[PDB]
Protein backbone atom coordinates (compact mmCIF):
# COMPACT_ATOMS: atom_id res chain seq x y z
CA UNK A 1 0.00 0.00 0.00
CA UNK A 2 3.12 2.07 0.35
CA UNK A 3 2.96 2.53 -3.65
CA UNK A 4 0.05 4.84 -2.97
CA UNK A 5 3.10 7.72 -2.69
CA UNK A 6 4.57 6.43 -6.06
CA UNK A 7 1.43 7.46 -7.61
CA UNK A 8 0.53 10.36 -5.79
CA UNK A 9 3.48 13.04 -4.66
CA UNK A 10 3.35 13.17 -0.74
CA UNK A 11 4.29 16.60 -1.00
CA UNK A 12 0.84 17.49 -2.36
CA UNK A 13 -1.14 14.85 -0.56
CA UNK A 14 -0.14 15.89 3.11
CA UNK A 15 -1.41 19.73 2.51
CA UNK A 16 -4.24 17.96 1.30
CA UNK A 17 -4.26 16.28 4.61
CA UNK A 18 -3.63 18.76 7.15
CA UNK A 19 -6.27 20.78 5.27
CA UNK A 20 -8.85 18.40 5.33
CA UNK A 21 -8.12 17.90 9.51
CA UNK A 22 -7.79 21.48 9.76
CA UNK A 23 -11.25 21.94 8.70
CA UNK A 24 -13.32 19.18 10.04
CA UNK A 25 -12.14 19.63 13.52
CA UNK A 26 -12.72 23.70 13.51
CA UNK A 27 -16.51 22.33 12.30
CA UNK A 28 -17.01 19.87 14.84
CA UNK A 29 -15.83 22.33 17.48
CA UNK A 30 -17.80 25.37 15.50
CA UNK A 31 -21.01 22.78 15.99
CA UNK A 32 -20.29 21.39 19.43
CA UNK A 33 -19.97 25.39 20.85
CA UNK A 34 -23.27 26.33 19.18
CA UNK A 35 -24.84 23.59 20.55
CA UNK A 36 -26.84 23.57 24.08
CA UNK A 37 -25.91 20.73 25.73
CA UNK A 38 -22.18 21.42 24.44
CA UNK A 39 -21.61 25.30 24.76
CA UNK A 40 -18.81 24.29 27.24
CA UNK A 41 -16.99 27.40 27.08
CA UNK A 42 -20.67 29.09 28.89
CA UNK A 43 -21.49 25.74 30.69
CA UNK A 44 -18.73 23.14 30.64
CA UNK A 45 -18.14 22.95 34.59
CA UNK A 46 -22.43 21.55 34.45
CA UNK A 47 -22.46 17.87 35.64
CA UNK A 48 -24.20 15.61 33.02
CA UNK A 49 -27.23 15.54 35.32
CA UNK A 50 -28.26 19.09 34.58
CA UNK A 51 -26.78 19.95 30.92
CA UNK A 52 -29.49 20.46 28.29
CA UNK A 53 -30.87 17.50 26.98
CA UNK A 54 -33.31 17.74 23.76
CA UNK A 55 -32.88 21.28 22.82
CA UNK A 56 -33.67 20.57 19.09
CA UNK A 57 -36.20 23.13 18.78
CA UNK A 58 -35.23 25.05 15.45
CA UNK A 59 -36.12 28.89 17.46
CA UNK A 60 -35.00 28.44 20.64
CA UNK A 61 -34.71 32.24 21.14
CA UNK A 62 -36.47 35.19 20.42
CA UNK A 63 -35.17 36.13 16.67
CA UNK A 64 -36.12 39.99 16.51
CA UNK A 65 -35.07 42.18 19.48
CA UNK A 66 -33.16 45.81 20.23
CA UNK A 67 -29.48 45.08 20.19
CA UNK A 68 -28.26 44.87 24.02
CA UNK A 69 -28.33 47.70 26.07
CA UNK A 70 -25.31 49.63 24.27
CA UNK A 71 -23.14 51.44 27.43
CA UNK B 1 -49.09 51.59 -22.39
CA UNK B 2 -49.10 55.47 -21.39
CA UNK B 3 -48.57 56.40 -18.03
CA UNK B 4 -50.39 58.70 -15.59
CA UNK B 5 -48.52 60.56 -12.88
CA UNK B 6 -49.48 62.54 -9.85
CA UNK B 7 -46.92 65.04 -8.58
CA UNK B 8 -47.08 64.57 -4.57
CA UNK B 9 -43.99 66.97 -3.40
CA UNK B 10 -41.89 69.14 -4.40
CA UNK B 11 -40.43 70.16 -7.99
CA UNK B 12 -37.59 68.33 -8.59
CA UNK B 13 -37.83 65.35 -5.83
CA UNK B 14 -39.49 62.79 -7.60
CA UNK B 15 -42.10 62.68 -4.99
CA UNK B 16 -44.83 61.06 -7.46
CA UNK B 17 -47.05 58.20 -7.87
CA UNK B 18 -47.38 56.21 -11.25
CA UNK B 19 -50.12 54.10 -12.62
CA UNK B 20 -50.08 51.93 -16.22
CA UNK B 21 -53.18 53.79 -17.52
CA UNK B 22 -55.22 51.10 -18.99
CA UNK B 23 -54.90 49.16 -15.75
CA UNK B 24 -56.15 51.42 -13.67
CA UNK B 25 -59.23 52.23 -16.17
CA UNK B 26 -60.35 48.28 -15.36
CA UNK B 27 -60.02 48.81 -11.90
CA UNK B 28 -62.11 51.98 -12.05
CA UNK B 29 -64.92 50.44 -14.28
CA UNK B 30 -64.38 47.59 -11.83
CA UNK B 31 -65.83 49.62 -9.11
CA UNK B 32 -68.66 51.52 -10.72
CA UNK B 33 -70.48 49.08 -12.61
CA UNK B 34 -70.77 47.19 -9.12
CA UNK B 35 -71.60 49.92 -7.16
CA UNK B 36 -74.74 49.38 -5.23
CA UNK B 37 -76.91 52.47 -5.56
CA UNK B 38 -79.10 53.89 -2.14
CA UNK B 39 -82.75 54.05 -1.26
CA UNK B 40 -84.19 57.19 -0.91
CA UNK B 41 -84.87 58.00 2.70
CA UNK B 42 -87.60 59.30 4.74
CA UNK B 43 -89.36 60.81 7.78
CA UNK B 44 -92.08 59.48 9.99
CA UNK B 45 -93.66 59.95 13.22
CA UNK B 46 -94.21 57.60 15.85
CA UNK B 47 -92.70 54.92 18.84
CA UNK B 48 -90.47 51.84 18.44
CA UNK B 49 -92.34 48.54 17.68
CA UNK B 50 -89.01 46.14 18.14
CA UNK B 51 -88.44 43.37 20.02
CA UNK B 52 -84.69 42.63 20.45
CA UNK B 53 -82.84 45.67 18.87
CA UNK B 54 -80.00 47.14 20.92
CA UNK B 55 -77.83 49.18 18.68
CA UNK B 56 -80.26 50.78 15.80
CA UNK B 57 -82.09 52.29 19.12
CA UNK B 58 -82.21 55.76 17.32
CA UNK B 59 -83.39 55.75 13.76
CA UNK B 60 -86.81 56.12 12.72
CA UNK B 61 -88.77 53.02 11.46
CA UNK B 62 -88.49 53.77 8.31
CA UNK B 63 -85.40 54.46 8.33
CA UNK B 64 -84.42 50.92 9.98
CA UNK B 65 -86.20 49.12 7.32
CA UNK B 66 -83.93 51.48 4.66
CA UNK B 67 -81.03 50.52 7.01
CA UNK B 68 -81.78 46.89 6.52
CA UNK B 69 -82.27 46.72 2.91
CA UNK B 70 -78.69 48.09 2.71
CA UNK B 71 -77.50 45.60 4.98
CA UNK B 72 -78.81 43.03 2.80
CA UNK B 73 -77.32 44.28 -0.83
CA UNK B 74 -74.04 44.94 1.21
CA UNK B 75 -73.36 41.75 2.52
CA UNK B 76 -75.99 39.11 0.97
CA UNK B 77 -76.81 40.08 -2.30
CA UNK B 78 -80.29 42.29 -2.28
CA UNK B 79 -83.48 41.22 -0.54
CA UNK B 80 -81.12 38.37 1.22
CA UNK B 81 -83.23 38.97 4.63
CA UNK B 82 -82.71 34.54 5.11
CA UNK B 83 -78.92 35.52 5.17
CA UNK B 84 -79.02 36.45 8.54
CA UNK B 85 -82.82 36.08 9.74
CA UNK B 86 -84.86 33.59 10.70
CA UNK B 87 -87.82 35.59 8.38
CA UNK B 88 -90.97 34.14 10.46
CA UNK B 89 -89.30 36.14 13.48
CA UNK B 90 -86.81 38.68 12.57
CA UNK B 91 -86.12 39.42 16.26
CA UNK B 92 -84.92 35.52 16.75
CA UNK B 93 -81.57 35.28 17.24
CA UNK B 94 -81.93 31.65 17.05
CA UNK B 95 -83.09 29.17 14.21
CA UNK B 96 -86.42 26.79 14.87
CA UNK B 97 -83.58 24.20 16.20
CA UNK B 98 -82.28 26.56 18.77
CA UNK B 99 -79.13 26.79 17.44
CA UNK B 100 -77.79 30.14 16.76
CA UNK B 101 -77.95 32.85 14.22
CA UNK B 102 -74.79 33.37 14.44
CA UNK B 103 -74.25 35.81 11.25
CA UNK B 104 -77.23 37.83 12.70
CA UNK B 105 -75.41 38.03 16.47
CA UNK B 106 -71.83 38.87 13.69
CA UNK B 107 -73.82 41.89 12.50
CA UNK B 108 -74.85 43.03 15.66
CA UNK B 109 -71.39 43.67 16.68
CA UNK B 110 -70.15 44.49 12.95
CA UNK B 111 -72.83 47.44 13.34
CA UNK B 112 -71.30 48.17 16.76
CA UNK B 113 -67.96 48.61 15.11
CA UNK B 114 -68.83 50.38 11.58
CA UNK B 115 -70.42 53.14 14.45
CA UNK B 116 -66.73 52.94 16.52
CA UNK B 117 -65.07 53.93 13.23
CA UNK B 118 -67.11 56.37 11.88
CA UNK B 119 -67.20 58.28 14.98
CA UNK B 120 -63.98 57.62 16.92
CA UNK B 121 -61.92 57.47 13.86
CA UNK B 122 -62.66 60.31 11.95
CA UNK B 123 -59.41 61.54 11.88
CA UNK B 124 -59.13 58.43 9.36
CA UNK B 125 -62.03 58.45 7.98
CA UNK B 126 -63.16 61.76 7.49
CA UNK B 127 -66.40 62.39 6.20
CA UNK B 128 -65.64 59.60 3.54
CA UNK B 129 -67.02 57.06 6.11
CA UNK B 130 -67.39 53.55 5.71
CA UNK B 131 -70.15 51.32 5.46
CA UNK B 132 -70.08 47.44 4.88
CA UNK B 133 -69.85 47.33 1.17
CA UNK B 134 -66.28 49.00 2.17
CA UNK B 135 -64.94 45.63 3.37
CA UNK B 136 -67.64 43.49 2.47
CA UNK B 137 -68.56 44.56 -1.31
CA UNK B 138 -71.58 42.24 -1.86
CA UNK B 139 -70.11 39.18 -0.01
CA UNK B 140 -70.23 37.61 3.11
CA UNK B 141 -66.04 37.71 3.13
CA UNK B 142 -64.11 40.26 2.87
CA UNK B 143 -60.47 40.90 1.44
CA UNK B 144 -57.28 40.50 3.53
CA UNK B 145 -58.84 38.39 6.52
CA UNK B 146 -55.46 37.39 8.39
CA UNK B 147 -54.81 34.94 11.19
CA UNK B 148 -52.00 33.89 13.65
CA UNK B 149 -49.18 32.44 12.05
CA UNK B 150 -45.47 33.31 13.42
CA UNK B 151 -44.49 35.54 16.14
CA UNK B 152 -42.31 38.15 13.36
CA UNK B 153 -45.51 38.41 11.18
CA UNK B 154 -45.61 41.91 10.62
CA UNK B 155 -49.20 41.76 10.36
CA UNK B 156 -49.53 42.22 14.51
CA UNK B 157 -48.48 45.41 13.82
CA UNK B 158 -52.44 45.79 13.57
CA UNK B 159 -53.38 44.06 16.50
CA UNK B 160 -51.26 43.31 19.55
CA UNK B 161 -47.72 45.36 19.26
CA UNK B 162 -46.76 48.49 18.99
CA UNK B 163 -43.24 50.52 17.90
CA UNK B 164 -41.94 51.03 14.17
CA UNK B 165 -39.37 53.23 14.78
CA UNK B 166 -35.80 52.40 14.13
CA UNK B 167 -34.23 55.77 12.76
CA UNK B 168 -32.33 57.83 15.11
CA UNK B 169 -33.40 61.22 15.85
CA UNK B 170 -29.76 62.84 16.55
CA UNK B 171 -26.57 62.74 14.93
CA UNK B 172 -24.73 60.54 17.36
CA UNK B 173 -25.02 57.14 18.65
CA UNK B 174 -27.25 56.47 22.05
CA UNK B 175 -28.17 54.49 24.17
CA UNK B 176 -32.04 55.79 23.32
CA UNK B 177 -31.80 53.74 19.90
CA UNK B 178 -30.72 49.91 19.85
CA UNK B 179 -32.49 48.95 16.71
CA UNK B 180 -30.83 46.83 14.87
CA UNK B 181 -30.85 46.38 10.67
CA UNK B 182 -33.01 42.94 11.26
CA UNK B 183 -35.76 45.60 12.85
CA UNK B 184 -35.40 48.33 9.54
CA UNK B 185 -35.84 45.11 7.79
CA UNK B 186 -39.12 44.52 9.51
CA UNK B 187 -40.33 48.08 9.05
CA UNK B 188 -39.41 47.57 5.29
CA UNK B 189 -41.20 44.62 4.90
CA UNK B 190 -44.25 45.81 6.91
CA UNK B 191 -44.32 49.34 4.77
CA UNK B 192 -44.29 47.44 1.25
CA UNK B 193 -47.40 45.86 2.69
CA UNK B 194 -49.24 49.12 3.32
CA UNK B 195 -47.67 50.61 -0.25
CA UNK B 196 -49.23 47.54 -1.90
CA UNK B 197 -52.31 48.08 -0.10
CA UNK B 198 -52.92 51.58 -1.48
CA UNK B 199 -51.65 50.63 -4.87
CA UNK B 200 -49.00 53.90 -4.15
CA UNK B 201 -45.19 53.99 -3.56
CA UNK B 202 -43.47 54.79 -0.46
CA UNK B 203 -43.37 58.45 -2.03
CA UNK B 204 -47.09 59.24 -0.78
CA UNK B 205 -45.84 59.33 2.57
CA UNK B 206 -42.54 59.76 3.05
CA UNK B 207 -39.59 61.98 1.30
CA UNK B 208 -37.44 59.09 1.56
CA UNK B 209 -33.84 61.14 2.00
CA UNK B 210 -35.29 60.96 5.41
CA UNK B 211 -37.93 58.37 6.46
CA UNK B 212 -38.02 59.81 9.88
CA UNK B 213 -39.50 63.03 8.33
CA UNK B 214 -42.69 64.66 8.96
CA UNK B 215 -42.34 68.09 8.15
CA UNK B 216 -40.67 66.47 4.73
CA UNK B 217 -43.60 64.21 4.23
CA UNK B 218 -47.46 64.63 2.37
CA UNK B 219 -49.94 64.98 5.31
CA UNK B 220 -51.43 61.25 4.38
CA UNK B 221 -48.68 59.97 6.46
CA UNK B 222 -50.79 61.72 9.46
CA UNK B 223 -53.90 59.75 8.21
CA UNK B 224 -52.05 56.79 7.24
CA UNK B 225 -50.79 56.83 11.52
CA UNK B 226 -54.52 56.96 12.51
CA UNK B 227 -55.03 54.30 10.06
CA UNK B 228 -52.88 51.61 12.37
CA UNK B 229 -54.30 53.18 15.82
CA UNK B 230 -58.00 52.33 14.59
CA UNK B 231 -56.99 48.88 12.69
CA UNK B 232 -55.59 47.98 16.39
CA UNK B 233 -59.18 48.86 18.28
CA UNK B 234 -61.09 47.41 15.26
CA UNK B 235 -58.80 43.54 15.56
CA UNK B 236 -58.57 44.04 19.41
CA UNK B 237 -61.90 44.98 21.14
CA UNK B 238 -64.67 43.91 17.73
CA UNK B 239 -62.86 41.23 15.27
CA UNK B 240 -60.77 38.98 17.60
CA UNK B 241 -63.39 38.57 20.40
CA UNK B 242 -65.97 37.04 17.64
CA UNK B 243 -63.41 33.29 17.86
CA UNK B 244 -66.85 31.91 19.67
CA UNK B 245 -69.29 33.35 17.65
CA UNK B 246 -68.16 31.93 14.06
CA UNK B 247 -68.13 28.36 12.85
CA UNK B 248 -64.47 26.24 12.88
CA UNK B 249 -64.53 26.70 9.32
CA UNK B 250 -64.20 30.85 9.89
CA UNK B 251 -61.48 29.97 12.05
CA UNK B 252 -57.88 29.66 11.67
CA UNK B 253 -55.53 26.94 12.12
CA UNK B 254 -54.95 28.60 16.16
CA UNK B 255 -58.53 28.66 16.50
CA UNK B 256 -58.54 32.17 15.82
CA UNK B 257 -60.93 34.63 14.44
CA UNK B 258 -60.00 36.64 11.11
CA UNK B 259 -58.43 40.06 11.47
CA UNK B 260 -58.57 43.35 9.39
CA UNK B 261 -55.56 44.70 7.66
CA UNK B 262 -55.16 48.07 5.51
CA UNK B 263 -56.18 46.22 2.19
CA UNK B 264 -59.29 45.62 4.05
CA UNK B 265 -61.15 48.81 3.08
CA UNK B 266 -58.50 49.77 0.26
CA UNK B 267 -58.52 46.95 -1.88
CA UNK B 268 -55.42 48.56 -3.39
CA UNK B 269 -56.83 51.66 -4.19
CA UNK B 270 -55.50 55.05 -2.67
CA UNK B 271 -59.24 55.25 -0.91
CA UNK B 272 -61.59 52.61 -0.27
CA UNK B 273 -63.73 52.88 -3.22
CA UNK B 274 -62.09 55.67 -4.91
CA UNK B 275 -63.31 57.85 -2.33
CA UNK B 276 -67.08 56.57 -3.22
CA UNK B 277 -69.20 58.81 -0.39
CA UNK B 278 -71.72 56.69 1.45
CA UNK B 279 -71.82 57.02 4.56
CA UNK B 280 -73.56 60.27 4.33
CA UNK B 281 -77.16 58.49 3.11
CA UNK B 282 -76.83 55.71 5.81
CA UNK B 283 -77.48 57.80 9.25
CA UNK B 284 -77.83 54.46 11.40
CA UNK B 285 -73.98 54.29 11.06
CA UNK B 286 -72.74 57.61 11.89
CA UNK B 287 -71.61 57.32 15.33
CA UNK B 288 -71.88 61.16 14.88
CA UNK B 289 -74.05 63.70 15.68
CA UNK B 290 -73.88 65.18 12.61
CA UNK B 291 -72.13 64.26 8.75
CA UNK B 292 -70.31 67.03 7.67
CA UNK B 293 -73.00 69.34 9.17
CA UNK B 294 -76.25 67.21 8.43
CA UNK B 295 -77.56 66.63 11.49
CA UNK B 296 -78.09 63.28 12.51
CA UNK B 297 -82.36 62.95 11.99
CA UNK B 298 -82.80 60.78 15.99
CA UNK B 299 -86.29 60.03 16.52
C1 LIG C 1 -19.20 15.53 22.51
C2 LIG C 1 -18.06 15.09 21.62
C3 LIG C 1 -18.47 14.99 20.12
C4 LIG C 1 -17.29 14.94 19.20
C5 LIG C 1 -16.28 15.88 19.19
C6 LIG C 1 -15.16 15.95 18.33
C7 LIG C 1 -14.26 17.03 18.14
C8 LIG C 1 -14.34 18.36 18.83
C9 LIG C 1 -13.35 16.58 17.19
C10 LIG C 1 -13.70 15.28 16.86
C11 LIG C 1 -12.90 14.63 15.93
C12 LIG C 1 -13.14 13.43 15.32
N1 LIG C 1 -14.27 12.70 15.65
MG1 LIG C 1 -15.60 13.00 17.34
N2 LIG C 1 -17.23 13.76 18.50
C13 LIG C 1 -18.40 13.08 18.74
C14 LIG C 1 -18.67 11.83 18.17
C15 LIG C 1 -18.03 11.10 17.15
C16 LIG C 1 -18.50 9.90 16.48
C17 LIG C 1 -19.78 9.26 16.78
C18 LIG C 1 -20.50 8.38 15.79
O1 LIG C 1 -20.37 9.41 17.86
C19 LIG C 1 -17.49 9.58 15.55
C20 LIG C 1 -17.40 8.44 14.56
C21 LIG C 1 -16.47 10.54 15.68
C22 LIG C 1 -15.27 10.59 14.96
C23 LIG C 1 -14.28 11.55 14.89
C24 LIG C 1 -13.08 11.47 13.99
C25 LIG C 1 -13.51 11.56 12.53
C26 LIG C 1 -12.23 12.68 14.41
C27 LIG C 1 -10.89 12.34 15.12
C28 LIG C 1 -10.17 11.04 14.83
C29 LIG C 1 -9.83 10.80 13.41
O2 LIG C 1 -10.20 11.41 12.47
O3 LIG C 1 -9.03 9.79 13.29
C30 LIG C 1 -8.84 9.05 12.09
C31 LIG C 1 -9.89 7.98 12.25
C32 LIG C 1 -11.08 7.95 11.71
C33 LIG C 1 -11.64 8.96 10.76
C34 LIG C 1 -12.07 6.87 12.07
C35 LIG C 1 -12.70 7.05 13.44
C36 LIG C 1 -12.59 5.79 14.29
C37 LIG C 1 -13.29 4.58 13.67
C38 LIG C 1 -14.19 3.93 14.73
C39 LIG C 1 -12.30 3.52 13.13
C40 LIG C 1 -12.93 2.50 12.19
C41 LIG C 1 -12.75 2.78 10.69
C42 LIG C 1 -13.33 4.10 10.15
C43 LIG C 1 -14.84 4.23 10.37
C44 LIG C 1 -13.03 4.24 8.65
C45 LIG C 1 -13.50 5.58 8.08
C46 LIG C 1 -12.81 6.06 6.80
C47 LIG C 1 -11.70 7.07 7.10
C48 LIG C 1 -11.12 7.41 5.73
C49 LIG C 1 -10.56 6.61 8.01
N3 LIG C 1 -16.82 11.48 16.65
C50 LIG C 1 -19.27 13.74 19.75
C51 LIG C 1 -20.66 14.04 19.23
N4 LIG C 1 -14.81 14.86 17.54
C52 LIG C 1 -11.76 15.62 15.67
C53 LIG C 1 -11.54 15.98 14.26
O4 LIG C 1 -12.39 16.40 13.51
O5 LIG C 1 -10.30 15.79 13.86
C54 LIG C 1 -10.00 16.08 12.47
C55 LIG C 1 -12.13 16.85 16.53
O6 LIG C 1 -11.39 17.86 16.55
C1 LIG D 1 -83.92 29.85 19.16
O1 LIG D 1 -83.70 29.71 20.54
C2 LIG D 1 -83.99 30.88 21.34
C3 LIG D 1 -83.76 30.52 22.79
O2 LIG D 1 -83.37 31.70 23.48
C4 LIG D 1 -85.42 31.39 21.07
O3 LIG D 1 -85.53 32.66 21.69
C5 LIG D 1 -86.73 32.80 22.46
O4 LIG D 1 -87.56 33.94 21.96
C6 LIG D 1 -86.90 35.24 22.21
C7 LIG D 1 -87.79 36.35 21.75
C8 LIG D 1 -86.58 35.41 23.70
O5 LIG D 1 -85.89 36.64 23.91
C9 LIG D 1 -85.72 34.28 24.19
O6 LIG D 1 -85.50 34.44 25.61
C10 LIG D 1 -86.35 32.96 23.93
O7 LIG D 1 -87.54 32.85 24.73
C11 LIG D 1 -85.66 31.56 19.57
O8 LIG D 1 -87.01 31.96 19.37
C12 LIG D 1 -85.37 30.26 18.84
O9 LIG D 1 -86.31 29.28 19.32
C13 LIG D 1 -86.28 27.94 19.02
O10 LIG D 1 -85.41 27.24 19.86
C14 LIG D 1 -85.67 27.43 21.22
C15 LIG D 1 -84.59 26.75 22.07
O11 LIG D 1 -84.19 27.31 23.13
O12 LIG D 1 -84.12 25.64 21.73
C16 LIG D 1 -87.03 26.83 21.54
O13 LIG D 1 -87.35 27.04 22.89
C17 LIG D 1 -87.34 26.05 23.86
O14 LIG D 1 -87.26 26.59 25.18
C18 LIG D 1 -88.40 27.34 25.61
C19 LIG D 1 -88.11 27.74 27.06
O15 LIG D 1 -86.99 28.63 27.16
C20 LIG D 1 -89.70 26.53 25.47
O16 LIG D 1 -90.82 27.41 25.55
C21 LIG D 1 -89.80 25.86 24.11
O17 LIG D 1 -90.91 24.97 24.05
C22 LIG D 1 -88.53 25.07 23.80
N1 LIG D 1 -88.66 24.40 22.52
C23 LIG D 1 -87.78 23.44 22.10
C24 LIG D 1 -88.07 22.87 20.71
O18 LIG D 1 -86.83 23.05 22.77
C25 LIG D 1 -88.11 27.44 20.63
O19 LIG D 1 -89.28 26.71 20.83
C26 LIG D 1 -90.46 27.46 20.82
C27 LIG D 1 -91.79 26.75 21.10
O20 LIG D 1 -90.44 28.62 20.61
C28 LIG D 1 -87.67 27.33 19.17
O21 LIG D 1 -88.56 28.03 18.33
C29 LIG D 1 -89.54 27.24 17.71
C30 LIG D 1 -90.39 27.86 16.60
O22 LIG D 1 -89.71 26.11 18.03
C1 LIG E 1 -77.28 40.69 8.54
C2 LIG E 1 -76.25 41.08 7.46
C3 LIG E 1 -78.75 41.09 8.25
C4 LIG E 1 -79.41 41.30 7.09
C5 LIG E 1 -79.10 40.66 5.72
C6 LIG E 1 -80.78 41.60 7.47
N1 LIG E 1 -80.82 41.90 8.81
FE1 LIG E 1 -82.39 42.60 9.90
N2 LIG E 1 -81.29 42.50 11.65
C7 LIG E 1 -79.92 42.27 11.65
C8 LIG E 1 -79.39 42.64 12.93
C9 LIG E 1 -77.92 42.56 13.39
C10 LIG E 1 -80.58 43.14 13.75
C11 LIG E 1 -80.54 43.66 15.20
C12 LIG E 1 -80.20 45.15 15.19
C13 LIG E 1 -79.94 45.61 16.60
O1 LIG E 1 -79.83 46.84 16.82
O2 LIG E 1 -79.84 44.74 17.50
C14 LIG E 1 -81.72 43.01 12.87
C15 LIG E 1 -83.01 43.35 13.20
C16 LIG E 1 -84.08 43.40 12.33
C17 LIG E 1 -85.46 43.68 12.70
C18 LIG E 1 -85.96 43.97 14.13
C19 LIG E 1 -86.57 42.71 14.74
C20 LIG E 1 -86.98 42.98 16.16
O3 LIG E 1 -86.11 42.90 17.06
O4 LIG E 1 -88.18 43.27 16.39
C21 LIG E 1 -86.19 43.64 11.59
C22 LIG E 1 -87.71 43.88 11.49
C23 LIG E 1 -85.32 43.34 10.47
N3 LIG E 1 -84.04 43.20 10.97
C24 LIG E 1 -85.70 43.21 9.16
C25 LIG E 1 -84.88 42.86 8.11
C26 LIG E 1 -85.23 42.88 6.71
C27 LIG E 1 -86.64 43.29 6.21
C28 LIG E 1 -84.16 42.45 6.01
C29 LIG E 1 -83.89 42.26 4.49
C30 LIG E 1 -84.64 43.21 3.53
C31 LIG E 1 -83.10 42.19 6.95
N4 LIG E 1 -83.57 42.44 8.22
C32 LIG E 1 -81.84 41.75 6.61
C33 LIG E 1 -79.17 41.76 10.62
C34 LIG E 1 -79.58 41.61 9.31
C1 LIG F 1 -64.13 46.09 7.63
C2 LIG F 1 -63.66 47.33 8.42
C3 LIG F 1 -65.63 45.73 7.82
C4 LIG F 1 -66.71 46.50 8.04
C5 LIG F 1 -66.91 47.97 7.61
C6 LIG F 1 -67.84 45.59 8.06
N1 LIG F 1 -67.37 44.30 8.21
FE1 LIG F 1 -68.46 42.62 8.64
N2 LIG F 1 -66.75 41.47 8.50
C7 LIG F 1 -65.47 42.00 8.44
C8 LIG F 1 -64.51 40.96 8.70
C9 LIG F 1 -62.97 41.09 8.74
C10 LIG F 1 -65.35 39.70 8.94
C11 LIG F 1 -64.86 38.28 9.26
C12 LIG F 1 -64.90 37.52 7.94
C13 LIG F 1 -65.18 36.07 8.20
O1 LIG F 1 -64.32 35.22 7.84
O2 LIG F 1 -66.26 35.76 8.75
C14 LIG F 1 -66.72 40.11 8.79
C15 LIG F 1 -67.81 39.28 8.93
C16 LIG F 1 -69.13 39.65 8.86
C17 LIG F 1 -70.26 38.74 8.87
C18 LIG F 1 -70.18 37.20 8.96
C19 LIG F 1 -69.91 36.65 7.57
C20 LIG F 1 -69.94 35.14 7.60
O3 LIG F 1 -69.24 34.54 8.45
O4 LIG F 1 -70.68 34.54 6.77
C21 LIG F 1 -71.37 39.48 8.78
C22 LIG F 1 -72.82 38.94 8.76
C23 LIG F 1 -70.99 40.87 8.71
N3 LIG F 1 -69.61 40.93 8.76
C24 LIG F 1 -71.84 41.94 8.62
C25 LIG F 1 -71.47 43.26 8.52
C26 LIG F 1 -72.35 44.41 8.64
C27 LIG F 1 -73.87 44.28 8.84
C28 LIG F 1 -71.59 45.52 8.47
C29 LIG F 1 -71.91 47.04 8.49
C30 LIG F 1 -73.03 47.47 9.45
C31 LIG F 1 -70.22 45.09 8.30
N4 LIG F 1 -70.18 43.71 8.33
C32 LIG F 1 -69.16 45.95 8.12
C33 LIG F 1 -65.14 43.31 8.16
C34 LIG F 1 -66.01 44.36 8.07
C1 LIG G 1 -48.56 55.79 4.06
C2 LIG G 1 -49.69 55.04 3.32
C3 LIG G 1 -47.13 55.19 3.94
C4 LIG G 1 -46.56 54.45 2.97
C5 LIG G 1 -46.97 54.37 1.48
C6 LIG G 1 -45.19 54.24 3.37
N1 LIG G 1 -45.06 54.59 4.69
FE1 LIG G 1 -43.48 54.25 5.93
N2 LIG G 1 -44.45 55.13 7.53
C7 LIG G 1 -45.79 55.48 7.47
C8 LIG G 1 -46.30 55.62 8.82
C9 LIG G 1 -47.73 56.00 9.25
C10 LIG G 1 -45.11 55.32 9.73
C11 LIG G 1 -45.09 55.30 11.27
C12 LIG G 1 -45.45 53.86 11.63
C13 LIG G 1 -45.51 53.64 13.11
O1 LIG G 1 -46.13 52.63 13.53
O2 LIG G 1 -44.93 54.45 13.88
C14 LIG G 1 -44.01 55.03 8.85
C15 LIG G 1 -42.74 54.68 9.25
C16 LIG G 1 -41.71 54.28 8.43
C17 LIG G 1 -40.34 54.08 8.82
C18 LIG G 1 -39.77 54.28 10.25
C19 LIG G 1 -39.35 55.73 10.42
C20 LIG G 1 -38.51 55.88 11.66
O3 LIG G 1 -38.59 56.95 12.31
O4 LIG G 1 -37.75 54.94 11.99
C21 LIG G 1 -39.65 53.70 7.75
C22 LIG G 1 -38.15 53.37 7.69
C23 LIG G 1 -40.56 53.64 6.63
N3 LIG G 1 -41.81 54.00 7.08
C24 LIG G 1 -40.24 53.28 5.34
C25 LIG G 1 -41.12 53.15 4.29
C26 LIG G 1 -40.87 52.46 3.05
C27 LIG G 1 -39.51 51.80 2.73
C28 LIG G 1 -41.97 52.58 2.28
C29 LIG G 1 -42.31 52.04 0.87
C30 LIG G 1 -41.76 50.63 0.54
C31 LIG G 1 -42.95 53.31 3.05
N4 LIG G 1 -42.40 53.65 4.26
C32 LIG G 1 -44.22 53.63 2.62
C33 LIG G 1 -46.53 55.67 6.33
C34 LIG G 1 -46.24 55.17 5.08
C1 LIG H 1 -61.59 50.95 6.72
C2 LIG H 1 -61.97 50.48 8.14
C3 LIG H 1 -60.10 51.33 6.55
C4 LIG H 1 -58.97 50.79 7.07
C5 LIG H 1 -58.79 49.35 7.60
C6 LIG H 1 -57.86 51.54 6.52
N1 LIG H 1 -58.35 52.68 5.93
FE1 LIG H 1 -57.26 54.23 5.17
N2 LIG H 1 -59.01 55.20 4.63
C7 LIG H 1 -60.29 54.71 4.85
C8 LIG H 1 -61.25 55.66 4.33
C9 LIG H 1 -62.79 55.54 4.35
C10 LIG H 1 -60.41 56.80 3.74
C11 LIG H 1 -60.90 58.08 3.06
C12 LIG H 1 -60.90 59.22 4.07
C13 LIG H 1 -60.91 60.53 3.33
O1 LIG H 1 -59.83 61.18 3.26
O2 LIG H 1 -61.98 60.93 2.81
C14 LIG H 1 -59.04 56.42 3.98
C15 LIG H 1 -57.96 57.18 3.61
C16 LIG H 1 -56.63 56.86 3.76
C17 LIG H 1 -55.51 57.68 3.37
C18 LIG H 1 -55.61 59.08 2.72
C19 LIG H 1 -55.55 58.97 1.20
C20 LIG H 1 -55.25 60.33 0.63
O3 LIG H 1 -56.20 61.04 0.24
O4 LIG H 1 -54.06 60.70 0.56
C21 LIG H 1 -54.39 57.03 3.67
C22 LIG H 1 -52.95 57.53 3.44
C23 LIG H 1 -54.76 55.76 4.27
N3 LIG H 1 -56.14 55.69 4.31
C24 LIG H 1 -53.89 54.79 4.72
C25 LIG H 1 -54.25 53.64 5.40
C26 LIG H 1 -53.34 52.71 6.03
C27 LIG H 1 -51.80 52.88 6.00
C28 LIG H 1 -54.07 51.72 6.56
C29 LIG H 1 -53.67 50.46 7.37
C30 LIG H 1 -52.53 50.66 8.40
C31 LIG H 1 -55.46 52.02 6.31
N4 LIG H 1 -55.54 53.19 5.59
C32 LIG H 1 -56.53 51.24 6.70
C33 LIG H 1 -60.61 53.52 5.46
C34 LIG H 1 -59.72 52.59 5.95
Amino acid sequence: MHRIWLMYDPRRVMVALVGFLAVLALVIHFVLLSSQRYSWIENGTLGADQAPVGASAPAAAAEMSPLPPGR
Amino acid sequence: AATDTVQVGYRGTAMEQNYDHGDLKTKFAQVKLPQSPPPAGESPPGPLPWKNVQVLNDISIAEFNRTMIAMSTWVAGTGNCAYCHNVAAFQDDTLPNGKPLYTKIVARRMLQMTRNINGNYSQHVKNTGVTCYTCHMGKPLPNGLWFYSSQTDYLRHYLDRDGARVITQGVAPSNANRSSTKQAEWTYALMISQSRSLGVNCTYCHNTRQFASWREAPPARVTAYHGILMLRDVNQNYLAPLQPVYPAVRLGAMGDAPKAQCVTCHNGAYKPLYGAQMAKDFPAMWGRADWNGVPFPGI
